[PDB]
């Protein structure tokens, strides 16, 4: 996960490399807390 | 840089140069790119001679120049 003004910066990388990775560029807090967390709680709350 | 009439830059590249790559008072970084990009140039000459004038758009800055190092305030 990468911010989208970074999406520049992709290209002084290896070609093979560029391939392997999946890069997610964003550019808001709550899209990437959509994509990295499981949408279900399983410990009890802290209170 | 040996160039001479095989190669032009219009007025919008040079505005794009200075606000992309070049943050500073004087006027110096702005000479080393244009000095870079009339060498690219010279290297594309001996690769593949092409025929009269080359007018090198705005669009063609990171080929012969890179990845933009600086960004604009908007």
């Amino acid at each position: 996960v990468l911010p989208k003004d970074n999406e520049a910066q992709l290209e002084e990388l290896p070609k093979e490399v560029l391939e392997g990775l999946e890069i997610k560029l964003v550019e808001d807090v709550g899209e990437v807390l959509e994509y990295l967390l499981l949408p279900e709680p399983t410990m009890p709350p802290v209170v | 840089s040996g160039m001479e009439g095989r190669i032009e830059v219009t007025d919008a590249a040079i505005l794009r140069v200075i606000s992309e790559y070049t943050r500073e008072a004087g006027v110096r970084g702005l000479e080393r790119e244009l000095g870079k990009i009339a060498r690219k140039g010279a290297k594309f000459w001996l690769e593949g001679a092409w025929e009269g004038l080359r007018t090198i758009d705005a669009s063609d800055i990171p080929t012969y120049l890179g990845i933009p190092r600086y960004r604009p305030d908007k």
